[PDB]
RNA sequence: CGCUCUAAUUGGAUGGAAGCAGGGGCGAGAGCUCCUGUGGACCGAUUAGUGACGAAAAUCCUGGCCAUAGUAGCAGCGAUA
RNA sequence: ACCCUCAGAAGGGAGGCGAAAUAGAGCAUGAAAUCAGUUGGCGAUCGAGCGACAGGGCAUACAAGGUCCCUUGACGAAUGACCGAGACGCGAGUCUCCAGUAAGACUCACGGGAAGCCGAUGUUCUGUCGUACGUUUUGAAAAACGAGCCAGGGAGUGUGUC
């Protein structure tokens, strides 16, 4: 009579204190949007980042208010860079054989979208038993 | 029409600019001020020159306009507005919570803000807003 | 010779027009013109061995 | 063409549509805007008042140069577009008709929805001086109407 | 980083591929990925190649479209109907 | 097909076919510019590179993010007191001790709380900064040049030789 997601939906990974600290840091510090200059002034200009190249470019010249320019100083911490906000390390999965070798204590799995409903079912049940959380679970009615 | 002023200042024999400066800060601190006896407020200097400066403000103008007050009424009020960012929400709020009056329409007796008093026994070169308004051509309603 | 089969000429300055070879008011030959030549296309003379 | 842009319960609603009508699209927005909410009947009596010149239609958006009309309320500009009004009468005729053929009380029904949509232009050309010709087109208008039991 | 097509290895799809729309997550970023809806047949990854491979600009090209605007014109001519 | 409407072989309505008519004739898909209708936010006393970064209002079905707030406590970098005591200075004020103490960003734990609630997204308000972009130029917001808007098109290629 209600919807419920398959798998270990609530499972949390177990991280070292340092990792847990850095993950937390990442989440607190965040970063600027880094959208292409004036993408908002012209519809023919996408939000996709491009280096300001104008000799006179205000942003390129680094004027406060014209937005930040992409620099290595903005990189996230090596130790957590690329983790799901949960803390897990994502694993792209296309079939069941892809679940083999995965550690559910550290990694969580994400089933490709192309994968059909039939194969997702198998992959979803086999993943649960191996104790692996599936980030994009199927919601059934129980 | 009734003005629940938290503070009533007595401008009589007081240096206009200095009174204006404090009533400005207070208004910005949420205080509701009422400057009384505006006509008896005083500005220091050589009357001839002073009046020359206020007459020019009356002569200035064009189609856009430079409406400048002649009544001691207000302004004094204008003097205060020039110490307030009256074009910003907060500024306009403060300004609109300040009123200047000819004589004293209150039962109470305004207080004399410190540092704003002119000692007539030690000064000969000063003027009265009323004297200025009269020269400017205002009808001495007060 | 693809895109080069036309006598299109440019009007030059004078009519608030960009100097682009036109024919029958149709721009095109030039590479930036629809139906124009390819600027640097595949070439037979190239040794692909 | 268009498709009804609003849901309509078949058991308490009647629909109607105009297709590719060559008439002012600008006048159509004005009229739609004006009659929406009224009663099929009221609407008709109204459009007739307009075609007759006794009731003006407020031109709030496409009003450049339009002279003011005293009878217009809350606004100044609006006019009396009889052609578009007539086309709307044909629409309401159709609407109320259907409504009736279904059991409802055509006239009593409320104009729940009614919007005009520029469906295209019938192109034309007009010779100009200096050996040049310019566009001289006709708007093509679609319009939807939905009546609903009061 | 992204694009085309080739090859070896290896995967996904009518239990719904690509695309598109809105939305969630990751990456300093190029960009990657998931969800939902639409869609109704194709689509990838890795490695080595291939190049008619990346646009905001050129009075750039073609197509489409808005404001202009219900505006100017539908009067002027010795033929005022 | 049938029926209803209509001046009507038009169109419209209802209806039938098909997995699909939002497959009904330039009839697979159906982007942007853009139009109508409508929703959220703002709005008829107020100021203009349209935003970036902060922080408040209001708005939010699910999914794909799940955090967030207050007591207290732990840790506690640079920095770093009040009060009190004593002693100087014409004075504003200062020194010495208390004391590198109390305090001190982040993070964590206990207990209590939030689900439009935290993130996020839309819009709007406040703060700070801010006169596009690309080019030409010693110097561009420029009263120097280019573009109405969007989509798609649009520029280091081949041979020979060194
Ligand atoms: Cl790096
Ligand atoms: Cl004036
Ligand atoms: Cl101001
Ligand atoms: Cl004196
Ligand atoms: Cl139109
Ligand atoms: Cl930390
Ligand atoms: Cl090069
Ligand atoms: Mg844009
Ligand atoms: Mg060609
Ligand atoms: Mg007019
Ligand atoms: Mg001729
Ligand atoms: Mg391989
Ligand atoms: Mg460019
Ligand atoms: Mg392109
Ligand atoms: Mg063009
Ligand atoms: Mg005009
Ligand atoms: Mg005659
Ligand atoms: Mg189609
Ligand atoms: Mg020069
Ligand atoms: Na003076
Ligand atoms: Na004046
Ligand atoms: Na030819
Ligand atoms: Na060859
Ligand atoms: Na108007
Ligand atoms: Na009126
Ligand atoms: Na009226
Ligand atoms: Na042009
Ligand atoms: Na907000
Ligand atoms: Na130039
Ligand atoms: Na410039
Ligand atoms: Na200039
Ligand atoms: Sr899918
Ligand atoms: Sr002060
Ligand atoms: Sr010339
Ligand atoms: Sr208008
Ligand atoms: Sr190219
Ligand atoms: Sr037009
Ligand atoms: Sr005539
Ligand atoms: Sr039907
Ligand atoms: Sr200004
Ligand atoms: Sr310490």
């Amino acid at each position: 009579t209600e919807l419920q997601a398959r798998g270990l939906t609530e499972k949390t990974p177990d991280l070292s204190d340092e990792d847990a600290r850095l993950l937390t840091q990442r989440h607190r510090v965040g970063k600027p949007q880094f959208n292409r200059q004036d993408h908002h002034k012209k519809k023919r200009v996408s939000t996709s980042w491009r280096k300001p190249r104008g000799q006179l470019s205000k942003q390129r010249r680094g004027i406060k208010g014209k937005g930040d320019t992409v620099e290595a100083g903005f990189r996230s911490p090596t130790a957590v860079r690329g983790k799901h906000p949960s803390g897990f390390e994502e694993v792209r999965v296309h079939n069941v054989d892809d679940l083999e070798g995965v550690d559910g204590d550290t990694e969580a799995v994400r089933i490709a979208s192309k994968v059909g409903a039939r194969k997702r079912e198998r992959i979803e049940e086999e993943a649960e038993d191996a104790g692996i959380r599936v980030l994009n679970p199927t919601y059934v009615e129980v | 029409a009734e003005f629940d002023a938290d503070v009533i200042v007595d401008a009589r024999d007081c240096i206009m600019g200095r009174v204006a400066s404090q009533v400005a800060e207070q208004a910005l601190d949420g205080e509701t001020v009422a400057v009384v006896n505006a006509e008896r407020a005083v500005i220091t200097g050589r009357e001839e020159q002073i009046v020359e400066k206020y007459e020019k403000r009356v002569d200035i103008g064009n189609d856009n306009g430079y409406f400048y007050p002649k009544r001691p009424d207000g302004i004094f009020k204008r003097t205060i507005r020039g110490m307030l960012p009256h074009k910003k929400q907060r500024g306009r709020e403060a300004f609109e919570s300040v009123r200047v009056y000819l004589g004293n329409p209150y039962d109470e007796d305004g207080e004399v803000l410190d540092g704003t008093s002119l000692d007539r026994l030690s000064n000969i070169k000063f003027v009265t807003l009323g004297e200025i308004s009269e020269t400017l051509g205002a009808n001495k309603t007060w | 010779y693809a895109g080069l089969r036309t006598p299109a000429e440019s009007f030059g300055s004078g009519r608030g027009q960009a100097h682009v070879p036109k024919q029958d008011g149709r721009a095109r030959r030039v590479p930036q013109a629809v139906k124009g030549r390819s600027a640097h296309p595949p070439k037979t003379e190239k040794d692909r061995s | 063409g268009i498709s009804y842009s609003v849901e309509a319960d078949p058991d308490t609603t009647a629909k109607a549509m105009l297709r590719e009508r060559q008439m002012s699209f600008k006048h159509s927005k004005a009229i739609a805007r004006e009659i929406k909410g009224k009663t099929a009947g009221e609407a008709v009596d109204y459009l007739e008042a307009v075609i007759e010149g006794d009731q003006p239609v407020p031109f709030k958006q496409h009003n450049s140069g339009v002279g003011h009309k005293s009878k217009v309320d809350g606004w100044d500009a609006g006019r009396y577009p009889e052609k578009a009004s007539k086309a709307f009468l044909d629409l309401l005729e159709n609407a109320v008709g259907n409504a009736d053929h279904q059991g409802f009380d055509g006239e009593a029904m409320t104009i729940k929805h009614v919007a005009a949509h520029k469906v295209g232009e019938q192109q034309g050309r007009k010779p100009r001086a200096m050996g040049r010709a310019s566009a001289w087109n006709s708007p093509q208008v679609d319009v939807e109407l939905i009546l609903e039991e009061p």
